[PDB]
RNA sequence: UGCCUGGCGGCCGUAGCGCGGUGGUCCCACCUGACCCCAUGCCGAACUCAGAAGUGAAACGCCGUAGCGCCGAUGGUAGUGUGGGGUCUCCCCAUGCGAGAGUAGGGAACUGCCAGGCAA
RNA sequence: UCCUCCUAAAGAGUAACGGAGGAGCACGAAGGUUGGCUAAUCCUGGUCGGACAUCAGGAGGUUAGUGCAAUGGCAUAAGCCAGCUUGACUGCGAGCGUGACGGCGCGAGCAGGUGCGAAAGCAGGUCAUAGUGAUCCGGUGGUUCUGAAUGGAAGGGCCAUC
RNA sequence: CGACUUACCAACCCGAUGCAAACUGCGAAUACCGGAGAAUGUUAUCACGGGAGACACACGGCGGGUGCUAACGUCCGUC
């Protein structure tokens, strides 16, 4: 009684780290909030990552649960 | 699928209404929400109906 | 007859037996009984052994049993196509890698143990050696 | 806990202040002298800060931690900023009800040029 | 204190039977009549 | 009100000589007390909650509040949501005029009376304790109430241990048979 | 410049827990009252206002202690890219990368700005 | 047909009559904002009350909860409570993700007019991911856009919707 | 109403030993994305236009599902 399944979503890291992005441009799609937004970054409603300036894009581990951030920075 | 649809229409003289559901089973009374009317661009009392 | 409980799921897939033993040490008693093959041991067998060796002994020291199926096997039934599903549950297989210590035991003399693993030895389908518990 | 509470409590007006990356007016109030800083975007300096517990300013109210005390403070942290060159500021609660002291502190500062 | 919520707090004298009176704020109503008390009784 | 002053008159003191502590707000002291009713019949009659409430302000010397079940449990037939008892939380100064009425006026009047137990400590301070019926406060006629159902007391103080707890209790000349 | 104290950060368990000691000149906390401001789905509990008697008990800060958490090598092992080999449902050789767990050990923090008291 | 996990070989994708489960909704609030709050499970004392109702304290730190299966996420809570509300708004939309295509998804910002807050600010539905059906034909309301000699009308077009 | 023993059943925990595609307090090698640089390659890249064919694949190595770790079996990934 098998054999069901979803169409796959292709979510995951769209933008990687150390690479110019244009404003608006999807960096990160996800269920949850794995990245949480940083500087210049935003959230949408389905926790999907965007870059709110122009810049390179990086990632880094902050706060006191260890918790990943996804940053820009106008370079 | 019980919850059914209606029509909200403004309480201005224009014909511009909105679209929506409700569930007359739990919730018979009317709806009057206040929205945006564009034609007169102010926001006006909206009134349940068909 | 070794069996879980209440298992998560009922089939699992067949995987692959490569690797190396973890449990490679004598842990509970002074002697045991390695193994030198790969393969993996059903329910019947593991129970067939253990009862060559408490006979063997007699009723007297402890054994110790370190490997348990928790690996449900499936076999389709005779006259039957391929596909139409997953077989049924027939048995259940634990997966042995070499320097597994199958079976350990305590308060018996050396020379009985021997002939006592050695009788267990002969009905299992992996090659075995006798093995002493370590200092340290 | 009274003070994990209040920090719980002022957290997420902390981190919104921090990612808009404006300057801040930050209060913290206690039984007596009530304080007033202002910290910079990045949260690294303090620009200037002003309160009762100085003689400077402790000389003339009867006493410190009440509602006069509050717009002496909200006061001399304005002309304080105006001199400075700030002038635009986000007040932060720091998880104290905006109700009493702060708000009067705060309603002195706004009269007196730190509008916001 | 919340108000027109709880019941009337008034003050009322109450005498047990032994002869001792003592002012209490209650709801009890007009007036009490006792026979024992802390003291006076076989504890 | 008027053992408050007493407490604070020699009471402290007591404590103080008893318990030689270094300094004076070490000696336990009372914060609050708590008046607790489990109806749990509010299924069969919920109407009745309202009466039980009634009374509960009676004793108490303000409004009770309805408390709702923490989860549904099968064993029960509650669900969660449900107000299946009243609570009070007395403290400040109208605690101290129903510790009063407690000491003097309820305790005497308990019917087939055999003395105050000692061992009801929860193993950190506070005391607990329970009564048959309400008549035993005064503000019960016998007349406008035909119910047998009980309350429940719990008196709370900053005790460390039950040794301090049991022995500031005795300093207010409780029975402890 | 130093012992301190409060606020805002950096950094985030070598930074967190447990046990013992230590602090009231200021600051902090507890604390008195609350008619008024304010609030309790009841309660000055919590929040808020008017105060400073008393206190360092609790909480908080600092010191000591490894009793835990935590960090953690070197070496070896597992795995593995590429090219070969075997008694090929698994392994070995040459070369490159190289864990996890564990062991020796480390460890009971460091640091920037502002404000206040004491000694300087 | 659609959704979640595994198979799937640490980007994406990836088959089988392979292994497990769900959906064809619900909600004018379960939405927006402002303010406040922080579980499960155990131990001790306490009337009915009892292992399991409610009260008090302690260990615990999220094993709780999150309208609905699963996965990811959630203390700044996305979890729980209350006040005021309709942004579940109109015209757009830089720039991206995803598809052979039809299409689907995210979105700063601008104009108009609103709600909450002292304010910075948040709000273009709901913690996210299922709750859905192209075109044709026809119905309803608005709009001189058109309206085959002219003025109208019928019928079409455009907009909203069935 | 105090209260006690046990040759006997046993929860939760502690110490040791294992197992898991649908477990993860850890975590590679490769692969993939972006940037800089030299050499090399008949622009090997991308965009647009004209014309196609093809959409029955097979075996071998490696990682797997299925089958009996059977099949010159069957179904995927990569060469």
């Amino acid at each position: 009684r098998n054999g069901r399944d979803s169409e796959a979503k292709r979510l995951g890291v769209k933008r990687f780290g150390g690479e110019s992005v244009l404003a608006g441009s999807i960096i990160v799609r996800q269920r949850g909030t794995k990245f949480h937004a940083g500087a210049n970054v935003g959230c949408g409603r389905d926790h999907t990552l965007f870059a709110k300036a122009d810049g390179k894009v990086k990632f880094e581990v902050k706060g006191p649960k260890n918790r990943k951030f996804i940053s820009i920075e106008a370079e | 699928g019980i919850r059914e649809k209606i029509k909200l229409v403004s309480s201005a003289g224009t014909g511009h209404f909105y679209t929506t559901t409700k569930n007359k089973r739990t919730k018979p009374e009317k709806l009057e929400l206040k929205k945006f009317d564009p034609v007169v661009r102010q926001h006006v009392i909206y009134k349940e109906a068909k | 007859m070794l069996q879980p409980k209440r298992t998560k799921f009922r089939k699992m897939h067949k995987g692959r037996n490569r690797g190396l033993a973890q449990g490679t040490d004598v842990s509970f008693g002074s002697f045991g009984l390695k193994a030198v093959g790969r393969g993996r041991l059903t329910a019947r067998q593991i129970e067939a052994a253990r009862r060559a060796m408490t006979r063997a002994v007699k009723r007297q020291g402890k054994i110790w049993i370190r490997v348990f199926p928790d690996k449900p096997i499936t076999e389709k039934p005779l006259a039957v196509r391929m596909g139409k599903g997953k077989g049924n549950v027939e048995y259940w297989v634990a997966l042995i890698q070499p320097g597994k210590v199958l079976y350990e035991m305590d308060g018996v003399p050396e020379e009985l143990a021997r002939e006592a693993f050695k009788l267990a030895a002969a009905k299992l389908p992996i090659k075995t050696t006798f093995v002493t518990k370590t200092v340290m | 806990d009274k003070k994990s509470a209040r920090i719980r409590r002022a957290t997420r007006a902390r981190r919104k202040l921090q990612e808009l990356g404006a300057t801040r007016l930050v209060v913290h109030r206690t039984p007596r002298h009530i304080y007033a800083q202002v910290i910079a975007p990045n949260g690294s300096e303090v620009l200037v800060a002003a309160s009762t517990v100085e003689k400077a300013i402790a000389e003339q109210l009867k006493y410190t931690g009440n509602k006069d005390a509050a717009a002496a403070v909200g006061k001399a942290v304005a002309e304080r900023a105006l001199e400075k060159g700030i002038k635009d500021v986000s007040f932060d609660r720091s998880g104290f009800q905006y109700h009493g002291r702060v708000q009067a502190l705060a309603d002195a500062a706004r009269e007196a040029g730190l509008q916001f | 204190m919340k108000k027109d919520i709880h019941p009337k707090y008034e003050e009322i004298t109450a005498s047990c039977s032994c002869g001792n009176v003592m002012k209490i704020r209650s709801t009890v109503g007009h007036d009490l009549n006792l026979d024992v008390c802390s003291k006076c009784h076989p504890f | 009100a008027k053992l408050h002053d007493y407490y604070k008159d020699e009471v402290v003191k007591k404590l103080m000589t008893e318990f030689n502590y270094n300094s004076v707000m070490q000696v336990p002291r009372v914060e609050k007390i708590t008046l607790n009713m489990g109806v749990g019949e509010a299924i069969a009659d919920k109407k009745l909650l309202d009466n039980a409430a009634a009374d509960l302000a009676a004793i108490s010397g303000q409004k009770p509040l309805i408390t709702k079940a923490r989860k549904s449990v099968a064993g029960f037939k509650i669900r969660q949501g449900y107000p299946i008892g009243c609570k009070v939380t007395l403290r400040g100064e109208r605690m101290w005029e129903f510790f009063e009425r407690l000491i003097t006026i309820a305790v005497p009047r308990i019917r087939d009376f055999r003395g105050l137990s000692a061992k009801s400590f929860d193993g950190r301070g506070n005391y607990s304790m329970g009564v048959r019926e309400q008549i035993i406060f005064p503000e019960i006629d016998y007349d406008k109430v035909d119910r047998v159902r009980g309350l429940d007391i719990t008196i709370t103080t900053t005790a460390k241990s039950d040794e301090e707890g049991r022995a500031l209790l005795a300093a207010f000349d409780f029975p402890f048979r």
